[PDB]
């Protein structure tokens, strides 16, 4: 890997053409010299029976240990399964390079000796916390709102797609985003057009259960978290409803508010980390935005505000347009008297308000809606 | 049987600990204030009975530990909360130090910076005798602490040391040592010999730490 | 010593009014249909149980004066505390005045005393809400909504209801403009109580109706009598029975 | 030529690919490194880890005794028995706190005895300077000299203090407006510094049993302590400790027991000696009169919200790199900006550059940063972070 | 409960055993359902009975520690229920007050 | 907490707190500027107009305090209101006591006197500037919210202050006339104001021996704006 980066000619040039043949030339020299190699001197084959004396050397078994120190010269003190460390000596062909603190390495039976490093049999809550395939339609979906879109485009879509106009800028793009509003208003799908349309690994997990059953779980909780965050890949991390971790008491943690706090220290030092961050970006969403923190919104750790106001009525037909599109309508509906049939609505009434109209024409078995379905459906889904 | 020493913490009294220790040529212990807690359920019983066992050993010898309100914590009643094993530590701590076996050869030095913390039990008639306050340095004590802490520096023939310690109150030992070592980084930052007397209150305001204001206005 | 209470919110509503408003949320039920030839109102009384007494005449309705009558919901003891107020008020405007005042006035007078009583003093809001109903020389029969938050307005039909913006929606979806038509108006009123009440089969011993016309240049007020109340409450659920004829066509 | 130029590269760029890979015949390790460099020593030098050297697995020392030497030995909970080890060292390397490597049978004694400490205290130094100056920090130069004569001299020079018989200071807060502050210029420190910058952050002290923060403490301590100067610094120590307020049952002793031990661990009785440490908060009137004690807290590096002179110096140092006209009136900005923070300018200088990549221009204008400030300064007002802080309350 | 046993069936098998019912009408399926009354009043039961007659595994959970070590090593969270849960896609999830 | 500022708690250590913030909140204004000649009183200001909408004339700061004395206005304008109707009225009945005209110091010291009187609750988010002639001669008095009211010769306050003060330090002098003060207060202004200089951007008083409280040189300024 990493043969060498190229990409400027791209024509029908001595600019390619010399470089393909010096390349490719190299490689014969060095397919020639490695063919050298194994022909006079094959020692016994020196490619693969080099590798089954090692294989040898390797016990049948692992007497898998933990690492909890380093010595360079060939050996160090490794924790048995069972508790009782042993100094074992290393393998020359223990690969001392991914070696690292509470890492699993397969030891001998007999002498214990460290004779290589473990790769981790993946892990339990990187699987949890990653979100698989794209959940639902691009930004063609929301419709109606059309200028955080292009905020949040420029804020996190722009940095990945044009990675040249803040270089030209000189600049940094925005780090921290908040988004808020009155509940309902779309915030967390708005995360689920975001999270369709980008390419890296995206994370998500809502505020509520941060809360935990001991001292200090929280904190740590947070702690691996960003480590699995940084390790992957440029990644973005969604966290929705923050504002439960303070409104939301309860009586499963051990320690009251005063370990909330701890878990707000802990992640106001994790946004603004003096360690070196890196590409990882933070999209947040919390209705109750008051009742936060206000050293948490704060630029360096927050750069953008973005409120999600009520849906305006040439917003709403057009919402109406957009989730009545696929389905079967009669000719005797109209959708501008629900405009206003409600005077405070919000986008998840009227989707109620239709998917309720569908099952009640599914009660009939039929197949179009009519006006008193929905005349039927604003009292159940709004009104009690 | 049994001593203990109480006082705001800039008061100075640790230093006491050291001079006894320079002073007695017998065997000394000392104990921080937490060391006896541990979760692997009992061994701060076994510290506790296993120091007054060395103790024991030593027949000339003292015993001595740093800062009790840890431990000294007053038992309460309550339900589904509450620490309970320093209750077992401060309960074999008080009786191994009183109660069944008396014994009249190691004295217990207890320290603390609070008193209000701690359990009546501990503090009862004698399971220590002599509570000893620290008072305030009043009004010589000061520029008595400051000269032995600038005695290591060439001090000048024009100081003042009481009126220093007039215009310097309510400063304790440790801010009192704060004065000399910060004089001393003045006097670094301009270059020089040793200060002149004035050239401390420079570093008075500094060891103050008041907060900036621009209020000329008076 | 903690209780400012007085204080705008920080994005700009205030704590204490939309605490009254639910608070209002879970009262009683009451409702008014203005019409051409007079004005009703129907509600339903609470705590409905076989101990009480029930001497007080529909103690539900407050007739304010001669001419114009009262309807409260939320808290009972300031109820009576603003009702009595209000006849404190209206006697004072006769008393300067040898004439009923006519509607609007002692609505906009109540208006600026609970503004001053939801301004200062560091005092909790009275969590009441009335409608009043009334006759004048100037507009004939009119309709006010007295909200605990100082607002008020002109609705020709409207309650302050626990299910307050179903009927509102009912009314709105099922309203004749300018069709006095008492009746029907009785008849609205019991299908509207009907399908906003949980309870069912209507009985008469659980509502109860109040009327206001103008007779002889009297304006003369009356509560239904309770073989009224049923005789009507049985021809409106006799009215519902060619509804369910079409059924197949 | 266009639609043709993919006819020349590709003929040899997958001939390139096929021979690369038959070169690459030394892969796929799932535990291992390129074998000719992984096993580059698997001639006999693996044997030699066999035959000469055996398991010689932990130990732990217990007790000493009278002329031979007869010492006790923990495993770690297997046995607890007493031998004589080997001889091939003088019996003087064996004090009480120390691991041997010690055998089962013949209990040699290899290497001489190292501490063991958790390795989370090991993985907590960082070992890594971030990219941050001492130039790039303005707005708070008094507070820059006055740090700057406290992890420098002691580390540099000592002839200056000796010679003037002056011990210098140990104890050193810094603190500042909440958010910008204390942080930035920490990783500046630890830029410029050369000995070890162990990291504490105050939340993670908390543990999910009662007392390990000592242990930690102790052990972080410890292993500062094994090396001749090295740096400490501490973050948010209002949660790792206020003041002991317990009434009735018991409330937030857990934390209570570890600020009191590190409060006994730097004072009295035989201090660490040689180690600097600082701290950095954001409430500072939350603290312990005993950790605010001089001899632990002696500086008091106080950093407020610049005038109008850092606030020009900082326009300057964040925007050295954005086009303009030449021109500017950054002094105006400041002057527009007055109760504002440097992380906020810095956000303006951001959101004003985002504005310029809007449509299509390159550089921004005077009325861009305009554009910046009313919407960082007093269309986000309603927040802002400050106001219940500056009171520190 | 034939008035409820009608409406759960078209709330939960319906957009199992017919999904394209529903994409014939082009109507999202409905996930979450509330079921509310005293106490001892044909709830849990129903849950059950409809669990298998619908031959989807009945799950529920009591927050209790006992299952927790059948779920994971700490399961510090709920959500790690999935990555057993859709191993056995025909499911319900069920729990008390 | 709240308690911390009820009515009057003055500091961990120093004077009031809250008082400080009107010091600080005092820079959330329009600058002034102010020169005490022998040969006259100059004070001008700048009107901060944000649209072409609103008439300029309404944009108000500088007002007569009577024939003789003006002052500009800084910070909060309704609270600067109640200040200047209560010097009026005295001045007036100062007059109509004692039959002549005052000096600028007795108006000072009575808007002192007012502005530490807690309207309660706070101190006035406002900083004047008095100027006019007495039986002395000229005279220009510096006022603060914490009521130390205080003489200058040349002065300039809101935002940007301490910047225009260094310039005053930089050029002002003793043996400056009217027109040379007026001049190089206005060069001052120019390169202190953020917009171009318009006829209606700021606006210009001043008071002589001679002459009474001017009518704020309107439409003659252009005059002395065209030729510098
Ligand atoms: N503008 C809108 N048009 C249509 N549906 C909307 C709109 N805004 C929100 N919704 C609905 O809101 C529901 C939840 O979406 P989302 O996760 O984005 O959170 P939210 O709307 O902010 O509400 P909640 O906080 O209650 O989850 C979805 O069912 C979606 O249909
Ligand atoms: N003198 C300065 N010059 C330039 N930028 C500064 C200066 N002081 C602070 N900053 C800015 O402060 C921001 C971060 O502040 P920092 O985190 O160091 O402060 P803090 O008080 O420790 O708060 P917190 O760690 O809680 O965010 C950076 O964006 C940095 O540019
Ligand atoms: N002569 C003195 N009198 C009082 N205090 C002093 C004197 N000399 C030094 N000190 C200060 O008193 C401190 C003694 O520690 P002390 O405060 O008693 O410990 P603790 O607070 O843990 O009880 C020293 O740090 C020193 O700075
Ligand atoms: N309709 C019913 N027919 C028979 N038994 C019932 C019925 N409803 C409740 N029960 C009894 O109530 C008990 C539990 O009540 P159930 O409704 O299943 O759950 P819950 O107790 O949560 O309401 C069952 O053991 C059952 O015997």
């Amino acid at each position: 890997a990493s043969k060498l980066p190229l990409v400027t000619p791209h024509t029908q040039c001595r600019l390619k053409l010399l470089k393909l043949e010096r390349i490719k030339d190299y490689l014969l020299m060095e397919e020639e010299f490695i063919r050298n190699q194994e022909q006079m001197k094959p020692l016994e084959e020196k490619q693969e029976e080099e590798r089954s004396k090692v294989d040898d050397l390797r016990g049948t078994p692992m007497s898998v240990g933990t690492l909890e120190e380093i010595i360079d010269d060939n050996h160090a003190i490794v924790s048995t399964s069972v508790g009782s460390e042993h100094y074992v000596s290393i393998l020359s062909f223990v690969d001392k390079d991914l070696l690292e603190p509470g890492c699993s390495v397969l030891l001998n039976h007999k002498v214990h000796a460290v004779i290589g490093v473990l790769m981790d049999d993946t892990d339990p809550l990187v699987t949890v916390m990653k979100v698989e395939k794209a959940p639902q339609e691009t930004y063609a979906d929301i419709g109606g709102l059309d200028n955080q879109i292009q905020e949040i485009k420029e804020s996190v879509e722009l940095p990945l797609t044009h990675p040249e106009y803040y270089e030209e800028m000189g600049i940094k793009p925005p780090k921290g985003v908040i988004l808020y509003g009155p509940p309902g208003t779309g915030k967390t799908l708005l995360a689920k057009a975001v999270a369709n349309q980008t390419s890296a690994t995206f994370l998500r997990v809502v505020g509520s259960e941060l809360i935990q059953k001991y001292l200090g779980d929280g904190p740590k909780l947070v702690r691996e978290l960003f480590r699995v965050a940084e390790e992957h890949a440029p990644s973005i991390v969604f966290i929705d409803e923050i504002d439960a971790i303070g409104t939301k008491r309860y009586d499963s943690n051990s320690g009251g508010e005063r370990e909330i706090q701890r878990t707000m220290l802990e992640l106001l030092n994790q946004l603004d980390g003096f360690d070196s961050r890196g590409d990882v970006k933070v999209i947040m969403a919390t209705n109750r935005i008051e009742t936060l923190d206000p050293a948490l919104i704060r630029p360096g750790r927050i750069d953008r505000k973005i409120e999600f106001p009520l849906p305006d009525e040439k917003t709403k037909k057009r919402i109406f347009q957009i989730h009545t599109s696929r389905m079967t309508l009669a000719d005797d509906v109209t959708l501008d008297d629900l405009i206003m049939a409600k005077d405070d609505l919000s986008g998840a009434d009227i989707k109620a308000i239709c998917t309720e109209a569908g099952l009640m024409a599914l009660r009939e078995r039929r197949m179009k809606v009519t006006n008193e379905d929905f005349k039927k459906s604003k009292e159940n889904v709004l009104y009690k | 049987k049994g001593v203990l020493m109480y006082g705001p913490p800039g008061t100075g009294k640790t230093l006491l600990a050291r001079a006894c220790a320079a002073q007695t040529k017998a065997t000394f212990l000392k104990l921080a204030g937490p060391q006896l807690v541990q979760m692997f359920i009992g061994d701060g019983a076994k510290l506790v009975r296993d120091a007054f066992a060395l103790a024991k050993e030593k027949a000339p010898s003292i015993i001595f530990i740093d800062e009790l309100d840890a431990i000294g914590t007053k038992r309460f009643d309550s339900e589904k909360a509450g620490d309970r094993e320093v209750q077992r530590t401060m309960l074999e701590l008080l009786n191994q130090l009183d109660g069944f076996q008396p014994n009249t050869q190691v004295k217990v030095i207890a320290a603390t910076n609070r008193v209000d913390i701690l359990d009546p039990a501990l503090l009862r008639s004698g399971r220590l005798d002599r509570k000893i306050e620290f008072p305030m340095p009043n009004e010589e004590a000061r520029a008595r602490i400051m000269q032995i802490h600038s005695r290591k520096m060439n001090v000048s023939p024009d100081v003042n040391y009481e009126e220093l310690a007039r215009c310097t109150d309510d400063f304790n030992g440790a801010q009192c040592k704060a004065v000399c070592v910060e004089a001393g980084m003045i006097a670094l930052r301009r270059g020089a010999t040793e200060l002149t007397h004035e050239d401390y209150m420079e570093g008075i305001l500094e060891v103050q730490a008041k907060k900036k204001a621009n209020l000329q206005y008076y | 010593y903690d209780s400012r209470t007085t204080i705008f919110s920080p994005e700009g509503r205030l704590y204490q009014v939309e605490y009254a408003m639910e608070a209002i949320g879970h009262a009683g039920t009451c409702l008014g249909i203005l019409a051409n030839d007079g004005v009703l109102l129907a509600a339903e009384r609470r705590n409905i149980h076989k101990l009480l007494d029930e001497v007080f005449f529909s103690e539900k309705i407050y007739k304010l004066n001669e001419d114009m009558a009262c309807s409260v919901a939320g808290i009972t003891s300031d109820a009576n505390v603003l009702t009595n107020e209000l006849r404190l008020i209206a006697q004072r405007y006769l008393l300067q005045y040898q004439e009923p005042i006519p509607c609007e006035q002692l609505v906009t007078a109540l208006c600026d005393i609970k503004q001053a009583y939801t301004q200062f003093g560091g005092k909790r809001p009275f969590g009441v809400s009335l409608l009043y109903i009334g006759w004048d020389k100037h507009y004939g029969f009119q309709l006010y909504q007295s909200d605990p938050s100082g607002n008020y307005g002109g609705w020709k039909a409207t309650c302050i209801g626990n299910n307050s913006a179903a009927a509102v929606s009912m009314l709105k979806q099922d309203y004749k403009e300018g069709e006095m038509t008492l009746k029907s108006a009785l008849a609205l009123a019991i299908k509207v109580l009907n399908k906003t009440m949980d309870v069912s089969k209507l009985s008469a011993e659980k509502v109860e109706i109040a009327t206001l016309t103008r007779e002889n240049g009297k304006t003369v007020i009356r509560v239904l009598k309770q073989k009224e109340v049923e005789q009507l409450i049985k021809k409106h659920e006799e009215e519902e029975a060619k509804a369910e004829r079409e059924k197949k066509e | 030529y266009s639609r043709q130029i993919k006819q020349v590269e590709d003929d040899i760029q997958q001939l390139l690919k096929k021979i690369n890979e038959l070169t690459g015949i030394k892969e796929s390790d799932t535990g291992l490194a390129p074998p000719a460099l992984w096993d580059l020593a698997a001639d006999k030098q693996t044997l030699q880890s066999e035959q000469p050297l055996q398991v010689a697995r932990c130990t732990k020392i217990i007790n000493a005794d009278s002329e031979d030497p007869k010492y006790i030995i923990n495993v770690k909970q297997f046995a607890k028995f007493v031998v004589d080890l080997s001889d091939q060292v003088a019996p003087t390397d064996i004090e009480e706190g120390m691991r041997v490597g010690v055998d089962r049978n013949k209990y040699q004694i290899h290497i001489p005895l190292p501490p063991k400490i958790d390795p989370t205290v090991t993985m907590m130094q960082v070992e890594e300077k971030p990219d941050v100056t001492y130039s790039d920090v303005g707005g708070c130069k008094e507070q820059i000299e006055k740090l700057r004569e406290v992890v420098e001299t002691p580390l540099l020079h000592p002839e200056r203090f000796v010679n003037l018989g002056i011990e210098p200071p140990k104890g050193v807060l810094l603190f500042g407006p909440p958010g910008t502050g204390k942080t930035l210029c920490a990783r500046a420190v630890a830029n410029r510094t050369d000995a070890c910058f162990i990291r504490v952050i105050g939340s993670e002290l908390v543990q999910k049993y009662v007392g390990e923060g000592a242990r930690m403490v102790r052990e972080l301590f410890e292993m500062a302590r094994t090396k001749k100067a090295c740096l400490i610094f501490f973050d948010e120590i209002d949660a790792i400790g206020g003041a002991r307020f317990d009434d009735g049952a018991g409330g937030d002793n857990e934390v209570q027991r570890t600020m009191l031990e590190l409060i006994n661990q730097l004072d009295g009785f035989d201090p660490r000696g040689n180690i600097k440490v600082l701290m950095a908060t954001n409430r500072p009137d939350t603290l312990d009169p005993a950790l605010m004690r001089p001899g632990r807290l002696d500086r008091k590096i106080e950093f407020s919200l610049p005038d109008l002179e850092g606030r020009t110096h900082i326009f300057k140092i964040h925007a050295r790199s954005m086009s303009v006209e030449r021109d500017i009136r950054f002094e105006l900005l400041a002057r527009l900006c007055p109760n504002s923070t440097g992380a906020e300018i810095r956000s303006v200088c951001t959101e004003a550059g985002m504005f310029a990549i809007r449509a299509r221009r390159k550089i921004a204008t005077e009325k861009d940063f305009l554009e910046a400030v009313n919407k960082v300064i007093k269309s986000y007002a309603k927040f802002s972070a400050t106001p219940r802080y500056m009171t520190y309350n | 409960l034939d008035k409820q046993i009608k409406e759960i069936k078209e709330v939960i098998e319906l957009p199992v055993k017919h999904p394209e019912l529903f994409e014939a009408l082009g109507i999202a399926q409905p996930k979450g359902v509330l079921l509310y009354g005293p106490p001892g009043t044909g709830k849990t039961l129903l849950a059950r009975a409809v669990a298998h007659h619908t031959d989807c595994t009945f799950i529920r959970v009591s927050g209790s520690e006992l299952v927790q070590k059948f779920i994971g090593e700490g399961a510090r969270m709920v959500r790690e229920l999935f990555v057993m849960a859709r191993e056995h896609a025909p499911s319900i999830i069920f729990m008390d007050e | 907490s709240e308690y911390d500022r009820g009515v009057n708690t003055f500091s961990p250590e120093g004077r009031l707190f809250q008082v400080e913030y009107a010091i600080e909140a005092i820079k959330l204004g329009s600058t002034a500027i102010g020169i005490q000649t022998s040969e006259g009183v100059c004070l001008a200001v700048e009107k901060r107009i944000t649209s072409p909408l609103m008439e300029p004339s309404s944009i108000e700061k500088i007002v007569e305090i009577d024939a003789h004395i003006g002052c500009a206005m800084s910070g909060l304008i309704a609270d600067a209101k109640t200040l200047i109707d209560k010097a009026r009225v005295e001045t007036q009945n100062h007059w109509f006591t004692y039959n002549e005209t005052m000096t600028v110091e007795s108006v000072t010291q009575a808007v002192s006197n007012l502005a530490l009187q807690f309207a309660m609750s706070r101190p006035f988010g406002v900083a004047l500037l008095f100027g006019g002639v007495d039986e002395k001669g000229p005279q220009l008095f510096h006022m603060d919210p914490s009521g130390t009211f205080v003489q200058c010769d040349a002065r300039a306050i809101g935002s940007a202050s301490e910047g225009a003060q260094s310039s005053l330090q930089e050029v002002y002098h003793k043996s400056m006339t009217l027109k040379e003060a007026i001049k190089s207060s206005l060069i001052i202004l120019k390169q202190v104001m953020e917009e171009k200089l318009n006829a209606t951007n700021i606006e210009l008083a001043t008071v002589q021996p001679g002459q009474n409280f001017h009518m704020f040189t309107k439409e003659e300024l252009e005059e002395v704006i065209k030729d510098i």
